[PDB]
DNA sequence: TTTTTTTTTTTTTT
C-alpha cells in the first residue's frame, strides 16, 4: 500500500560526515556519486557545495563548506551550522566512505529504475500510435539506468578499503574483502579451496586485529589448526603429522603456536548446521567481541531450512540467498567455499567458468565476487612451473575482473606471494 | 494513463467474424496472432478451438467450431451458440484480416509491455537485495517483449 | 450425464441433403440412420435412403411424401422442421465432415454402451471367468470394427487418376511438364521443377548458389505468368533486386552499386526496371523465420494470387520449431522434413539452397557428392532432386575455360541423373545457356 | 452393486495356512494380499508373507506376533478371529481351489473397474476417437496374468514333425515368392512373421525394389499386399508399377509423350494391375499403432499377405516425449517386428543408411551402417542391402547390375545375389 | 556496449581482436565448432542491426584458401 | 533444476 521511494539517509549522512572528518574522502565519494544521487534535498545542496569548494580548491572542511553555503542563499535552508556539526559526529572515523557512498548510489539507481519503469507503463496507455518505436525507447530507456576508454583518457602518458588478505596482487584487484560482500571461492576437489581460505583467515586474524569465524563442515578443528601451524612456521606437514620433527622444526612450531594464540580465530566444526544456526552463532560472537570475517567450508554442505527436501537446486538457491543476507546483516564479508560440477573435466581447457559452480546457478547470481582456483600441476604430472596457482576473479561488482597468480607450497599448506 | 489496458474489441470480433465468413481468412489471422493475443477470455478459447479444428483439418465453420467448443467444457463459457452467431454478423466481408489482426496484435504487445514495466516497478520496492541482477532482469525482461 | 452427440452437426447433414442432394452419397457411405442420436433424424435419414432406393430422387417434397407414407411426418416435427433443416447448414460442399462428426459421436456412445454392459455382466455371470474375459476382448474390438471410412487407396481408383492425368499431359503441346527454368539443357533433363518437389541446390561459399536461384526466379516470374516467393535470410531485398536488375539488363554490377553508369547503361536499367515490374516476385527478407512462418506466408499468397515457386535462401539458416536446442542434426533433419511437406501441401516446387561441409575441399576431385551436404544427411534423403554447382575457376586462378559452371544433378526420383553445363558471367550476376 | 467377492473362500485360504502351513506356497504363487476383498484379510495375508520372509515360519502364534508388531492385531478382529479362521476349513489339502476363487473374483472386479472407467472416459475425452479405442483394446487385455506356463518339448517336437510332414507333402519356396529366382532360392519367401529390412543409400533403388516385389506378389500370387508410402504419393507409386509392368519408358509416361505401341503396353499394364489387389496408404505421418490398426482391419475382411513400409525412420513415435531419438526408433523397430508377429505376415521395412559408408573404400554396406539405431540390425529377421557399382562410377563397366547383399538372416544362409535394375523402366529383372 | 556508444555519439566501425577469442552464450560449452558457428552468426547479426561494418579478425588452422 | 550414463550423426582437431 504505502510506497516509500527507496533511500538510506543514514548512509547519506555517513558520507557527508566522512568528508568533514578526512577530507581526502571526498575523492572516492565523488567518483561514486553526483549531488543528485542524494535523496534529501539538503544533502544534495551540501555535497554540491563540497564539490564547488573543491574546484578552487580550498579545500573541504567544516569552515570552507559553511562559507560556501552562505555564499549562496543556502546555509539556512540545510539546517544550521548545527546540522553540519551533526554530520561530522555521525561517524567515529572517515574510514570507509566508499562503502556508504556505494549504498547511496545503489539506492539512487533503484529509484531511477523504478521511475523509468513507471514512465514506460505510463506511456503504454498514451502513445498507442507507433508500436515498434515505443519498443525501441523502452529498450533504450532501461539501459540508460547505468552510469569504453577514449584515446585521450588513455593518454595519461607514455613511456585497501577493505580487510586485507595479505596477498598483494589479489588485494590490489579487490581491496579487501569488503563489508557485506558474499565471496565465492570454487574449484575442483583437492585443488586448494580450504587451504586458500585458511591462509586468508590466518593473515587476517594475525596481521589485522579483527576476529574471524570459520565454520568447517568437512574437517575437524584439529586438522584445521594443524594446517595453519604448518603454514605459519613453514613446517613440513608430513613431518608434523608423524611427530617426526627436526630440531629446528621444533623451533618453527614453538613460534607458530605463539603467534596463533593471540590470533583470535573462532572455529565451529559441527558437521551439520543450517544457515540460521550459523547466523545465530556469529550474531553472538559479534555481540561480545566483534566480528570481521566469516568463512564457510562449504556451501553445498550446509543444510536446508524446512521446505521439505525440495527441488535440491532450490534448496541451495535458498542457502545462497540466506548467506548473502547474513553478510548484509552483520556488515562483514562472507567467504563461501563451493564445489564445481564435473563438466569442466570434459573441456580441453580446464579453467572454470561461472556456469561450472555445482548444484545451482543462483550462486553466480547472489555472489558479490566469484573466485576460481586453477592449477596446471593438478592435471599434468610433469607440469612445468609447478607450485603456481591461478586465482581467477571471474566476477566482482566493485570493479575489475581478471587473473592473479600465487604459489601454493602444498608441503606447507601454504599460499605465498610471488 | 488509464487503468484501461490497451485493447480494441471492435477488432477482436472482426477477426473471429471474418473466419466464420471465409474461412480462408484463418491463414492470415494465425500467421499474425496466437490465441493469447486476444484480450477477452472468451475469444482466446474460440480462436484456440478454430486452430484446433484446423489441425485436423475440418475445416473451420460455425458448425465444426461449436462442435469443438462443446467437445471441451467451453461452449457455454464463451456465450452461447448465440454469441458465435453474433461474431458472424459483426462484419461485411473478410478482405484484409491481415490489417485488423495486426491491430489486435499491436494492442496485445502494448499491454504486455505495460504489464512487464509495472512488475519491474513492483519488484523495485521488494527485492532491494540485489541491485546488479535486478538491472539484468529488467534488461532481459524488456527484450523478451519484441516477438 | 449427457450422451455424446452433435445436433448442430446432425442437422447440417440432413440440411445438405435437402440442398444438394448428391450429398446423400457421401452421407450414406459414412452413416446409417442409427448413427443419428435424435429419434427424429433417424427416421428422416431413413426416409431419405428409402426414397433414394427407387430412386425418386431426394428433395424436400419426395421426402415429406415418404414420411407421410408412413405414420411419421407428424412425429418428426412438421414440414416446418424439414424446412428448418434446409436453412441450417453453412456450406453444403462439406457434408463429409459433418457426417464424420455424427459418425464419431455414434461410435463414442456405442463404446460407452458396450463398456457399461461389460461392467454390468461383471457382477452377474460370475460363472466361467476365461470366456467372460474373451468376450470383453472381442466385444471392444467390434467397436473399432467401424464400417466404411479407413483410408487405403484402392488401386482400381488410382489407376483411373493416372490414366486421366496422363491423358491431360498428352494434349499439352509438350516437352516440359513443369515450370521451365529457361536453362534449356537443365530443363531437358528435368522438365521443370515439378509441383510438390523439393529441389536442393548446394555448393561451397561464394560459388553461385543465390545467383543461380535468383536467375531461375526471374526467368520463371518474367517468362511465365506464375508468382514466385523468395525468402532471403542472408541478403536484403534491395541487394536481391539489384542482382536481378544487373542480370535482366546486362549492367555491370560494380558500375550499378556506384552509380557510375554509362549513357547506354541507363537505357539498360530503364528496360530492366520495366520488365521486372510486371514480374510479380514476392520477397521476404526477415532474417529469422521458422518453416511454420514460411508456410503461413505462402499459404496466404497462394490464397489471393496463386503461387508457382518457393525459393529459400538457405535451409540451415531457417530456425527450429521448439523441441529444445536439440541435437542440431535432428533440428535440421526436422526443417528438411517440414520443407518437403510444405512443397507437398502447396503443390508447388520448393527450391532450398544448402551449404556444404568442408569435406569436398579436402578431396582431390573437388566436385561435390551427396554426403557433402552440410549438417544433416536427411537432406539428401528428403530431396526430390539435388543439384550441385561446381566451378573449376572457383579453385583454379588460371583455369582454362572460365565462366563455365557444372550443374551436377546428383539425385532425382523423376528420372535421369547427370551433369549440365552453363555459363556464369559473374560481372552480370547472370547464368546463361550455352 | 455389491462387488464380486467370495469371503468364504478367502477364509478357507487363510484357514489352510494356519493348518498346514506349507499351503502358503501355493497360496502366494496364486495371490497377493490385495486380491483379498476384506480389509482385514488383506492385512493378515500380508503379515503371513512378512513372517515367511524371515522365515519364522507361519503359524497361529508367529502370525499374531507379527500382527501385534504393527498396530494391526486389534483391527482384524481378535486372536479370536484368527482362531475362527483355523476352524473354518476341514484340512489344508486344497488351498489351491479357494485361492483360485479369490483370484477369479479379483479379476472380475478388475474387469468391472476398467470397464466403468472406459465408459467414464467416453463422456470426458471426446477429443481423440482413434486413440481412445486403442486404449480400451489395450486396457482390457491387461486384465490378466496375460504376460504370466512352460511349453514342454515332447509337445513341440510333435507339432514340428507334423509341420515338416506337411511341408514335404507340398510343393517345395515356403515362402511368399518375390519372383526373383536367385533371391527366392536363398530365402524361400518372405516368411510369415519375419521383419525384412531393405536398406541402401539415397536414390540407389530402395522403393523401386520394394514396389517390384509388391507387384510380383500381388499379380503372380493371389495374396493382398498393403503399402504404406510416407514419402511418395499413391499416384507416383502406381506410375512406377505401370512402367515396370509394361516396359514403358518412365520419361515418356510422365510427359504423355507415348509411342503408338506404348499405349498398347499401358492398356494391358492397367489391365493386370486392376485385379492386382494392392492397398496403398500415402498419409505422410503415421504411428506404428495406426499402421497396425489399418492392417488388422484389411486382414479382417480381405486377408493380408505382405506389409511394405516406405520407410522406417519416417514413421513417427508413440508418446514417450521426443526421447533420445535412438530410443524412439529403437521402439518403432520393436513395434514393427511385433506387428509382423501378430498378423503372421512378412513385414518389409525400408531403411536409410548413415553417411558412415560414404567414408569407406568399399562402398558395400555392413549392418552397422543402418541409420539412426542399431536395434534395427538386432530386431530384423533378415537384412538386405542394395549396392550398385554404377551409382558411384559414372563410367562403370556392367551398368544395370545390382547386388542384393543378404547380410543377415536367422532362417539361414547369408550371401549376395545379382539382379538387373533397368532404371528407365523402374524395373528389376532376373538375370 | 556498441548500442550505447552509437546511442550518444554514433558509430561507424567495429573491430574485434579476434573472433575465436570471443566467448559463447550459454548452450553448455557445446561441440566447439557449433559454439563459434554461433558467435559467427551473432556478429553478422550485430553488424546488420547497428548498420555498420564489423571487421572480425580470425585465426587459421595448421597462400590461404577459405577452408583454412 | 541438475547430475548422471548411454548410442549415434555431425564438424572440425595437424
Ligand atoms: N606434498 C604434500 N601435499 C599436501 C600435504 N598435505 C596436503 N597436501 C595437498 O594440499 C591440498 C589441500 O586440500 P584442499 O585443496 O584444501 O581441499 P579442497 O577443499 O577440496 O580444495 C590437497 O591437494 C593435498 O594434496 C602434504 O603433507 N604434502
Ligand atoms: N566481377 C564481379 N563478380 C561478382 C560481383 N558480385 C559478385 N560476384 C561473384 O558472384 C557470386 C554471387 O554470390 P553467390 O555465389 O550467389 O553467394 P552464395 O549464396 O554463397 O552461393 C559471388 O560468388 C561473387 O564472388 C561483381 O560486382 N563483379
Ligand atoms: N534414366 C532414368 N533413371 C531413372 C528414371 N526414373 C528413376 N530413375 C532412377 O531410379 C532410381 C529410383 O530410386 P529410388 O528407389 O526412388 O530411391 P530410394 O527409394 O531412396 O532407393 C533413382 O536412382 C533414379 O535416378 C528415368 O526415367 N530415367
Ligand atoms: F577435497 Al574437498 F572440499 F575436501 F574438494
Ligand atoms: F555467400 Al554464401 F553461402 F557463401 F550465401
Ligand atoms: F531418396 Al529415397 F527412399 F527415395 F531415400
Ligand atoms: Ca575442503
Ligand atoms: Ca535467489
Ligand atoms: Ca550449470
Ligand atoms: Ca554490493
Ligand atoms: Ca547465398
Ligand atoms: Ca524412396
Ligand atoms: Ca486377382
Amino acid at each position: 500500500s504505502e510506497r516509500i521511494p527507496p533511500q538510506s539517509i543514514e548512509a547519506e549522512q555517513a558520507v557527508l560526515g566522512a568528508v568533514f572528518l578526512d577530507p581526502a574522502a571526498l575523492v572516492p565519494a565523488s567518483e561514486i556519486l553526483i549531488p543528485e544521487d542524494f535523496y534529501r534535498a539538503a544533502h544534495q545542496k551540501i555535497f554540491h557545495a563540497m564539490l564547488r569548494v573543491a574546484d578552487r580548491g580550498e579545500p573541504v572542511d567544516l569552515v570552507t563548506v559553511t562559507a560556501e553555503l552562505a555564499a549562496s542563499e543556502q546555509l539556512e535552508e540545510i539546517g544550521g551550522v548545527s546540522y553540519l556539526s551533526e554530520l561530522a559526529d555521525a561517524v567515529p572515523t572517515a574510514a570507509n566512505v566508499e562503502y556508504y557512498a556505494r549504498i547511496v548510489e545503489e539506492k539512487s539507481v533503484l529509484r531511477r529504475l523504478i521511475r523509468t519503469a513507471t514512465s514506460i507503463a505510463q506511456d503504454g496507455y498514451t502513445r498507442e500510435d507507433e508500436i515498434d518505436v515505443l519498443l525501441d525507447e523502452a529498450d533504450r530507456k532501461i539501459m540508460e539506468v547505468s552510469q569504453f576508454k577514449n584515446i585521450k583518457d588513455i593518454l595519461v602518458q607514455t613511456y585497501i578499503t577493505g580487510i586485507p588478505t595479505g596477498f598483494t596482487e589479489l588485494d590490489r584487484m579487490t581491496s579487501g574483502f569488503q563489508r557485506s560482500d558474499l565471496i565465492i571461492v570454487a574449484a575442483r576437489p583437492s585443488v586448494g579451496k580450504t587451504a586458500f581460505a585458511l591462509n586468508i583467515a590466518q593473515n587476517v586474524a594475525t596481521k589485522t586485529n579483527e576476529n574471524v569465524a570459520i565454520f568447517s563442515l568437512e574437517m575437524s578443528a584439529q586438522q584445521l589448526v594443524m594446517r595453519m601451524l604448518c603454514a605459519e612456521g613453514n613446517i613440513n606437514a608430513q613431518n608434523l603429522r608423524t611427530g617426526k620433527l627436526t630440531p629446528e622444526d621444533w623451533g618453527k612450531l614453538t613460534m607458530a603456536m605463539g603467534s596463533l594464540s593471540n590470533a583470535g580465530i573462532y572455529i565451529d566444526d559441527t558437521p551439520s548446521i543450517r544457515v540460521s544456526d550459523i547466523r545465530a552463532k556469529c550474531r553472538r560472537l559479534k555481540q561480545e567481541s566483534g566480528l570481521g570475517m566469516i568463512v564457510i567450508d562449504y556451501l553445498q554442505l550446509i543444510q536446508g531450512s524446512g521446505r521439505s527436501k525440495e527441488n535440491r537446486q532450490q534448496e541451495v538457491s535458498e542457502i545462497s540467498r540466506s548467506l548473502k543476507a547474513l553478510a548484509r546483516e552483520l556488515e562483514v564479508p562472507v567467504i563461501a567455499l563451493s564445489q564445481l560440477s564435473r563438466s569442466v573435466e570434459q573441456r580441453q581447457d580446464k579453467r572454470p567458468m561461472m556456469s561450472d559452480i555445482r548444484e545451482s546457478g543462483s550462486i553466480e547470481q547472489d555472489a558479490d565476487i566469484v573466485a576460481f582456483l586453477y592449477r596446471d600441476d593438478y592435471y599434468n604430472k610433469d607440469s612445468e612451473n609447478k607450485n603456481i596457482i591461478e586465482i581467477i576473479i571471474a566476477k566482482q561488482r566493485n570493479g575489475p575482473v581478471g587473473t592473479v597468480q600465487l604459489a601454493f607450497i602444498k608441503e606447507y599448506n601454504k599460499f605465498v606471494n610471488l | 494513463s488509464e487503468r484501461i489496458p490497451p485493447q480494441s474489441i471492435e477488432a477482436e470480433q472482426a477477426v473471429l467474424g471474418a473466419v466464420f465468413l471465409d474461412p480462408a481468412a484463418l491463414v492470415p489471422a494465425s500467421e499474425i496472432l496466437i490465441p493469447e493475443d486476444f484480450y477477452r477470455a472468451a475469444h482466446q478459447k474460440i480462436f484456440h478451438a478454430m486452430l484446433r479444428v484446423a489441425d485436423r483439418g475440418e475445416p473451420v465453420d460455425l458448425v465444426t467450431v461449436t462442435a469443438e467448443l462443446a467437445a471441451s467444457e467451453q461452449l457455454e463459457e464463451i456465450g452461447g451458440v448465440s454469441y458465435l452467431s453474433e461474431l458472424a454478423d459483426a462484419v461485411p466481408t473478410a478482405a484484409n484480416v491481415e490489417y485488423y489482426a495486426r491491430i489486435v496484435e499491436e494492442k496485445s504487445v502494448l499491454r504486455r509491455l505495460i504489464r512487464t514495466a509495472t512488475s519491474i516497478a513492483q519488484d523495485g520496492y521488494t527485492r532491494e537485495d540485489e541491485i546488479d541482477v535486478l538491472l539484468d532482469e529488467a534488461d532481459r525482461k524488456i527484450m523478451e517483449v519484441s516477438q
